[PDB]
């Protein structure tokens, strides 16, 4: 759980200021709660970690080695054009989890907020525009058949176009 | 007052063509119902027959069946008005929905081509 | 923040104990009625929690249970909302849903396939409940869909009832027409932002977002009762009353406002919605009380009030008051179940004779379903203080002091009196005329399944308003002056309502001889809508179903064009090829044409 | 005897037997850029002979 | 892959040389370890599709056709195991051995690389569903519907076959993923628009259009059980797949050669479908039903999104397995009969308490509704479609209005009504059925559950 | 709903139903008891008016009269007894109304319990084999050539013997 | 609620009781047998009202095929014993 990556700010917790003469339910029910159902539970979760850590096994991370790319790719040659586009596949993948972490950190953002979500949600929400430009001008039209050749084909008609505007 | 319909239709009572007391036509009903009570009694002559081990056939059904299915083709005769209700019911919509589809597609086109047409978020499609 | 989610899991779990129990073998030992009754009431006891808890910090909360997949940057994943809206449309819908099951529980003896009932009843509550606390979109429609086809089997739960299969027929034709605009809008919203939940869909809070706001109103007008598409609610009377009452007085209508209440939000900014939701709502006001003066049997008369009242609630919506009409909602609840119950008890007692036109001094000779059918009809005319009051009256004081539309609040304020009248229609007819019903007599009412609940219900009916009205935050501002002539509209009218009945009930008598007047037969047909709609739609559209698709392109045309063509080509060329006598003196010569074609074309071509 | 009868649950297994080792076969031949790619390109490790 | 195939070669010695009380057990039990041993596919770690030789491979939108067809097979073999009970035990030897021929053709072909090896499983195919129909029937007309079928699929076959071969001779090899990786653009003429003809033609008739539906019923009608299932559930599907992992070529064509098959799809879908409501004939019904669907699923193949394909797939394994459901209820209902007519048998949920409510399960996944790998195929690919255009939504809502009805209408003229009191041949249900109704069920539930294996290529 | 009807009817057939429709339909509008009477009463008094008269003219001229006037002043939404057509109990247990050859295919472990029942079913089918054929003859020797036949259906003119038909009839389950 | 079912006394004493009840012709002393129109010279009318008020008096409804036949109590009874099933 990076917090890093996931925010979690802070928790302007309020006090407690029960003015009255009569007593909190609250207050006995959750005591009774957290006394019957936390303690089993708690136990139980204490004796498996023991037994983890007892028989531990560890797992790491697999790293891909990167390679050339598409450009650097004589056309008719394959071996090169295949070792290319599964690293390209692999990127689209990452970019479109990255999508969906900010779509969650926003909604969190949101409800967090609550009803002021129209002021203090909007830093997320510029975030969002700016990797969805992003998203959209590298893999808006490319067709179920995409892949690195359309994607850079819509890359040099974008910088194409760009650059005659440029020059007019 | 009240007129027919061809769902409302005239009920039993009023209509003129009853009461009637023709003798031809009285004679026409007990001959549906000599008709109809044979029917019935040969239909019971075997609801009730032991030793059945099966069902009843139904030939009624079957011969609505078979004029439903497989008996239109050899009938059927090509005529105008009717050559041309299939012509319609098989080229007309079809060509409405396309020019419509076409319009839309090419506003949509030349729309982007000027680069105008808001597509934020549209990020799957 | 772990008792509450511990809380919301375990009423859905308890829910599901009884089904999972229906697999096993233990029924044919057990008391399942009694079984899913009290794991209902403990399912309610839990409910209770989340409403102290968030009356005590008013904080909303949101959770994502289980990830289902994850398409591409639309993941998918069953996430909850439990705010104000379903945290306590959970409890309500409990405190009435027990109660039915002890109703039925002594209903439905004497019927073999109650546990299957009882099974199927659950069914639709755990998926109410589901659509009541679901966020995404998804998991809405689900709620929606089965509640449909749990609506379907509990509609023909008597599968010779031939007319209740149609009725079931017309309650899936309409959700589907429903169905319809609520499909645009998921699309429209998974393509203009991507996601289906509504905290990525608030944000759509300042562009046009029409097209899924009339999705929405689609489907509220197709699942609820509206002008369009009201004629199903009717029917399902044909079914038992006490699912004629929970899936047609609290359930499977309130669907669609709740569905818009949560997306009020972006019907805010939209001064179209804001009106067209008067134009459509406040005339369902009109087009059923008219419609709930004369006719006899009770189920069908409440149900044209229940169709009245979701009106009025679409009124209060579009002129932006939705706590209101939520409020409004819970409160209704109540007592336009206890009627059902009520009237249930009646039928049962008497030999399944619906009908007021034989029925009569119900008060004498059963005091406690009269008292009970007083309170709930007093309370639906708006009686001061009964849990009617603390809606009704906000919504009449708001629909007069907002730039509402003239006809709208006309029609709206008529329908008010309506009320009224035929409440007191129904109090003439069954509890104060003469004993219009057959000789023989069985009456039994001290059985206590039958006599706690309504206690329960009435208390309810009476308190809960109250208690609510005066414990939720104050959501809205509200308007706190006006003259009195516009702040007692509503009681005034309601009081005109009971003397007008009164009039007309005792004018019933004096052998004032009656006649075939147009309007009120039309009133009694509910004004020849289904009469027409449902006697030429069906025919029009089968009779094409059949003469163009069936017979005049799929067995005819399709058929003479590319294969029996063929077939007559090939035919006719095999005829010629071996139409061939024996006779070399011919054979030769046609041998040599070909030779002298041969020398030809190599002649010319060199 | 009984085996006339009850042999014939043989095959199956050994067809997937059979099936098995022939997929062998073929992966045995390609055998080919076994550690010739550009993107698993190790340095063969002592004692750890070749996939 | 051998792995798959090898004792699916092996079921048929076994069968001829079996003896007659267990052979039917014996090739029952051994084809469902062969389906148990197909979910090897399935270990699907990384990206990296999988390639065991120049003649064969797997694919994320082939494994599930793959473990279907092989799961479909003992199906097949139970529910045709009542009828031909007279038949000589060497008849029904034959009639295992087609069933078991098909499955290895289908399995070849779904996983073949090479489109020529394709087209020649795609063309086997037919041999033993047309000796099926023929030579097990129960009407006349099998005969001419067996003509139609053949004939329908070898008009197809033939333009198809020419296209491979100029393009096996302009491109150099036909193996797919080369095919895409030395893919190129067309000047789009008439010729490329005629090759784009040739090569989605045969496909196309065989996953049928409205104007090419007229083999369907005829097949399902006059065909028993085992034919009826396949059909409906993967000799379709042949040519949805065909037209996926060829399509990577011809783009841009594809955009103004898809107007017409949309636009017939769609309408088709509509008459189809309404049909539906005054079709006596069950199984005729079932059949445009398909049809109905099998429109959404070429409307949403040629547009080419990525959504479109995932909600083509999702709907495809639906229907194949419902469709399958739906036909063993219908024999079901048959046997004890006789007679295929809808309005004959009425009012049953009486005698046969249990399975309406495997009717029921059915008609629910039909008019789909949620949770289902049907809604979940029906909504993407509406919108892939109201993306595509915005004037589609009515055709996508006017199909499921329809739909909606008749599948009701089915449920209650035969398990809604009053029972009748000469159908005094009604054998309850057999535990057989009652398996075959089940495990037709489950897997909806558990792919319900975890979908991820039946998205496509896009996921 | 046993019997059944003749082919044609007759005017007294005809008024006698004008006139029970006619009074379940103000039973309906006027619903107290005291002015139902009042009002049958009075259609008692026109009908027993012109009762007496015989001319077939004058006949078919009220009774077209009287049919139009009653269907131009019926109930919209009239009185249905619950247990017939239109009612809320017409086939409400048909659900429930299960025929008796289901029997035959219970399992031996049903049947065993229930015995006596079962122990009776036999000697209820004896009872119908060994009468069989003669119901018949019955028939063939009286099916009178003459070829004009109503659905009526004669008895035993023996004794001891039972009559023809009897199985669609008897058996018929309760209503319940 | 469903009150016990109904035998042939109970049905007996009540037809007795209503045609008893009836003012126009019966000599307050009816025999089971008690032709209408013949053993007591009644009118149509009269016998329909009495159908009428039989059909009022246990719910159902009695049809005109049958209500233009009756012309017996004990036919009346019969019929009524034949429709519910009574007397196991
Ligand atoms: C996802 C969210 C969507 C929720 C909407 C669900 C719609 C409800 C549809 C419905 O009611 O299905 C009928 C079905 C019951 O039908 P039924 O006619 O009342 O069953 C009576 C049996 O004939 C006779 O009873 P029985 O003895 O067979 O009961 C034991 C049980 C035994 O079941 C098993 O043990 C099989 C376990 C696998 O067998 C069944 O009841 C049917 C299976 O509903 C269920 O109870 C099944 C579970 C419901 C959860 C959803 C299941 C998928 C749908
Ligand atoms: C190709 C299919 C079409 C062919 C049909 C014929 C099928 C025969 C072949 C064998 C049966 C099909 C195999 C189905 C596999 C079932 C997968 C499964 O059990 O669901 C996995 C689920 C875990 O969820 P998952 O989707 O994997 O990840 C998301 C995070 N929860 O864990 C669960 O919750 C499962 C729930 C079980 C109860």
């Amino acid at each position: 759980w990076d917090k890093d990556v996931y925010p979690e700010p802070p928790s302007r917790t309020p006090a407690p200021s029960p003015q009255t003469s009569l007593p909190n339910p609250i207050t006995y029910l959750t005591k009774a709660y957290d006394l019957v159902v936390d303690w089993p539970v708690t136990l139980v979760r204490e004796f498996i970690e023991r037994q983890h850590a007892k028989n531990r096994t560890y797992y790491y991370h697999r790293q891909y080695r990167r390679v050339p790319d598409i450009t650097e790719c004589k056309e008719g040659d394959v071996l090169c054009i295949y070792e290319a586009e599964m690293q390209w596949r692999r990127d689209f993948k990452v970019d479109q989890e990255i999508m969906n972490i900010i779509q969650e950190r926003l909604k969190a953002c949101q409800q967090r907020e609550g009803e002021n979500y129209q002021q203090n949600c909007a830093k997320e929400l510029e975030q969002f525009t700016k990797v969805t430009k992003a998203y959209q001008d590298r893999y808006l039209d490319l067709g179920a058949y995409y892949s690195a050749r359309k994607c850079l084909a819509k890359q040099k008609q974008r910088m194409l176009e760009e650059r005659k505007a440029a020059r007019q | 007052k009240y007129k027919p319909a061809p769902l409302a239709t005239l009920p039993s009572t009023l209509d003129p063509a009853e009461y009637d007391v023709s003798p031809e036509t009285r004679r026409a009903q007990v001959e549906r119902l000599s008709i109809r009570a044979r029917l019935k009694r040969e239909y019971l002559l075997q609801y009730n027959d032991p030793k059945r081990v099966s069902h009843i056939e139904d030939p009624a059904l079957i011969r609505w069946t078979y004029a439903r299915s497989a008996n239109i083709y050899p009938n059927f005769r090509p005529t105008p008005k009717n050559s041309l209700l299939g012509a319609v019911a098989g080229f007309g919509p079809l060509i409405f929905w396309y020019y419509v589809f076409k319009t839309d597609r090419d506003r949509k086109e030349r729309l982007i081509q000027e680069g105008k047409l808001d597509r934020k978020f549209n990020i799957s499609y | 923040m772990n008792i509450f989610t511990t809380s919301i899991l375990l009423i859905f779990i308890l829910l599901l104990s009884p089904i999972l129990i229906s697999m096993s073998n233990l029924i044919k030992h057990i008391n399942f009625p009694l079984y899913t009754t009290t794991s209902i009431k403990f399912s309610f006891i839990i409910s209770l929690l989340p409403l102290l808890m968030f009356f005590h910090n008013n904080m909303e909360y949101m959770i994502t249970t289980w990830h289902w997949v994850t398409m591409n940057s639309m993941e998918l994943k069953m996430s909850f909302k439990t705010d104000f809206f379903s945290i306590l449309f959970t409890s309500v819908a409990l405190f009435v849903t027990w109660s039915i099951m002890q109703f039925s529980s002594w209903y439905m003896h004497s019927d073999p396939n109650i546990n299957r009932f009882i099974k199927y009843l659950t069914l639709f509550l755990i998926t109410m409940l589901i659509l009541t606390s679901a966020n995404n979109m998804f998991q809405l429609f689900i709620g929606w869909e089965g509640v449909g086809i749990m609506s379907f089997l509990l509609i023909g739960w008597w599968y010779g009832r031939t007319d209740a299969n149609t009725a079931a027929l017309q309650a899936i034709l309409y959700n589907r027409i429903g169905d319809i605009g609520f499909i645009l809008a998921m699309v429209w919203f998974s393509l203009n932002m991507n996601s289906w939940e509504l905290q990525q869909i608030m944000f759509s809070n300042n562009n046009d977002n029409l097209i899924p706001l009339m999705g929405l109103l689609i489907a509220a007008t197709g699942k609820s009762a509206q002008f369009g598409l009201h004629p199903w609610l009717p029917s399902a009377m044909e079914g038992p009353t006490p699912v004629s009452a929970l899936l047609h007085s609290s359930t499977m209508v309130v669907a669609g406002i709740f569905l818009l209440v949560r997306f009020h939000p972006l019907t805010t900014n939209n001064n179209f919605i804001l009106t067209t939701m008067l134009c459509l709502g406040a005339l369902t006001t009109l087009f059923t009380a008219i419609c709930a003066l004369t006719q006899n049997d009770i189920k069908k008369i409440i149900a044209f009030s229940t169709s009245s009242q979701l009106g009025l609630m679409m009124v209060t919506l579009g002129m932006n008051q939705p706590h209101l009409a939520f409020l409004h909602i819970c409160t209704h609840a109540f007592f336009k179940a206890m009627l059902f119950m009520c009237s249930g008890s009646i039928i049962h007692s008497l030999a399944d004779e619906q009908d007021i036109r034989k029925m009569g001094n119900i008060t004498k000779i059963m005091p406690f379903t009269s008292s009970c059918l007083v309170i709930g009809s007093l309370a639906l005319t708006g009686m001061p203080f009964l849990t009617g009051f603390y809606s009704k009256d906000l919504i009449i004081e708001a629909i007069n002091t907002c730039n509402t539309n003239a006809w709208a609040l006309l029609i709206t304020l008529i329908a008010t009196s309506m009320t009224a009248m035929y409440s007191m229609r129904i109090i003439y007819f069954v509890t104060m005329t003469k004993p219009r019903f057959p000789p023989l007599i069985s009456i039994n009412e001290n059985d206590p399944d039958l006599m706690n609940p309504i206690k329960r219900l009435a208390f309810g009916s009476i308190f809960a308003g109250f208690v609510i009205s005066y414990n939720i935050p104050p959501t809205s501002i509200p308007v706190l002056t006006m003259p009195w002539f516009l702040k007692t509209t509503a009681l005034i009218i309601s009081v005109l309502g009971f003397l007008i009945a009164l009039e007309l009930n005792n004018l019933t008598m004096k052998l004032s001889m009656n006649k075939a007047n147009p309007y009120s037969s039309f009133s009694t047909l509910l004004g020849f809508f289904p009469s027409i709609i449902h006697r030429i739609t069906p025919m029009k559209s089968l009779n094409l179903s059949l003469k163009t698709s069936l017979t005049l392109l799929d067995l005819i045309w399709l058929e003479k064009t590319i294969p029996k063509s063929t077939s007559t080509l090939h035919t006719n060329m095999t005829t010629l090829t071996t139409n061939q006598k024996g006779l070399i003196k011919l054979y030769f010569m046609s041998f040599l044409i070909n030779i002298i074609l041969i020398i030809i074309l190599y002649s010319i071509n060199l | 005897q009984l085996l006339r009868e009850h042999w014939v649950h043989i095959l199956v297994p050994a067809g997937f037997v059979f099936g098995c080792y022939l997929d062998r076969k073929d992966d045995e031949k390609l055998t080919a850029f076994r550690n010739k790619s550009m993107l698993f390109q190790r340095e063969l490790r002592p004692n750890e002979e070749v996939t | 892959m051998l792995k798959i195939i090898l004792p699916s070669l092996m079921l048929l010695p076994l069968t001829w040389l079996s003896s007659p009380k267990k052979t039917w057990t014996n090739v029952t039990s051994y084809s469902f370890l062969i389906s148990l041993t197909s979910l090897t596919l399935l270990w699907q770690t990384d990206e990296n599709y999988k390639n065991f030789s120049n003649m064969f491979s797997s694919d994320p939108l082939s494994t599930p056709l793959i473990i279907l067809t092989a799961w479909l097979l003992p199906l097949m073999l139970m529910a045709s195991q009542n009828h031909l009970k007279k038949d000589n035990n060497v008849l029904q030897k034959l009639y295992i051995s087609m069933l078991i021929s098909l499955q290895i053709l289908l399995i070849m072909t779904f996983s073949a690389t090479e489109l020529i090896m394709f087209y020649i499983l795609f063309e086997a195919t037919l041999i033993p569903t047309l000796i099926i129909i023929t030579r097990w029937g129960n009407q006349t007309e099998r005969l001419n519907a067996g003509i139609y079928f053949l004939f329908y699929t070898l008009i197809g076959s033939i333009p198809l076959l020419i296209a491979l071969i100029l393009i096996q001779n302009h491109v150099g090899t036909l193996n797919l993923m080369i095919l895409s990786f030395t893919t190129h653009t067309l000047d789009a003429s008439w010729s490329n628009n005629l090759l784009w003809l040739a090569c989605m033609m045969a496909f196309l008739i065989k996953m049928p259009l409205y104007g090419v539906h007229l083999w369907l019923p005829k097949a399902h009608v006059e065909a028993p059980i085992a034919g009826s299932m396949i059909l409906a559930a993967i000799l379709l599907k042949l040519g949805s797949y065909g037209m996926i992992r060829i399509s990577i070529i011809l783009d841009p064509l594809t955009k103004y050669m898809a107007y017409p098959f949309i636009l017939l799809s769609l309408w088709g879908m509509i008459m189809t479908s309404s049909i539906c409501l005054r079709q006596t004939d069950l199984k005729s019904l079932i059949a445009y039903s398909s049809v109905s669907h099998m429109a959404l699923v070429i409307a949403s193949i040629m547009i080419q999104t990525p959504w479109s394909f995932m909600g083509a797939t999702m709907l495809m394994i639906a229907h194949g397995l419902t469709s399958s459901l739906l036909f063993c209820l219908a024999n079901s209902n048959y046997e004890r009969i006789h007679s295929r007519t809808m309005i004959m048998a009425r009012g049953l949920q009486m005698v046969f308490p249990l399975m309406a409510t495997w009717w029921l399960m059915a008609s629910l996944a039909n008019l789909a509704l949620p949770p289902s790998i049907n809604l979940m195929g029906e909504l993407f690919i509406t919108m892939s479609l109201f993306s595509w255009s915005n004037f589609t939504i009515i055709l996508m809502g006017i199909n499921i209005i329809i739909t909606g009805m008749y599948s009701m209408y089915m449920i209650i003229t035969t398990q809604r009504g009053k029972l009748t009191n000469h159908m005094i041949n009604l054998q309850p249900s057999h535990t057989r059925e009652l398996t075959l109704m089940a495990l037709h069920m489950i897997p909806l539930i558990l792919l319900t559950t975890s979908p991820k294996l039946i998205t496509g290529l896009t996921m | 709903a046993f019997c059944a009807p003749p082919a044609y009817l007759t005017h007294q057939q005809k008024v006698l139903r004008l006139y029970k429709r006619a009074l379940r339909h103000l039973e309906s509008w006027c619903i107290h008891r005291d002015k139902y009477r009042y009002f049958a009463c009075l259609m008692r008094a026109r009908f027993e008016e012109h009762k007496n008269e015989k001319d077939m003219m004058r006949a078919t001229q009220l009774l077209r009269e009287a049919e139009e006037e009653f269907w131009q002043n019926q109930h919209p939404q009239p009185y249905i007894f619950p247990d017939s057509p239109g009612g809320t109990s017409f086939e409400r247990y048909e659900c429930y109304k299960v025929p008796e050859w289901c029997l035959d295919y219970w399992h031996p472990s049903e049947k065993a319990m229930y015995p006596d029942y079962f122990s009776k079913r036999e000697q209820w089918k004896k009872l119908r084999m060994e009468s069989w054929d003669r119901e018949v003859k019955q028939l063939q020797e009286e099916t009178s050539p003459d070829g004009i036949m109503t659905e009526a259906l004669p008895p035993a003119r023996r004794e001891g013997d039972l009559p023809p038909l009897w199985w669609h009839i008897v058996t018929r389950p309760r209503e319940r | 609620s469903d009150a016990p079912p109904l035998t042939l006394d109970g049905i007996k004493d009540r037809v007795l009781y209503v045609l008893k009840l009836y003012d126009k012709i019966d000599p307050e002393k009816l025999s089971v047998n008690s032709h209408f129109m013949k053993d007591l010279g009644l009118d149509s009318l009269d016998q329909v009202e009495i159908i009428m008020a039989m059909e009022d008096e246990f719910g159902f409804e009695i049809p005109d095929i049958d209500a233009e036949k009756l012309m017996c109590p004990q036919e009346i009874v019969d019929y009524i014993a034949d429709k519910k099933d009574v007397y196991e």
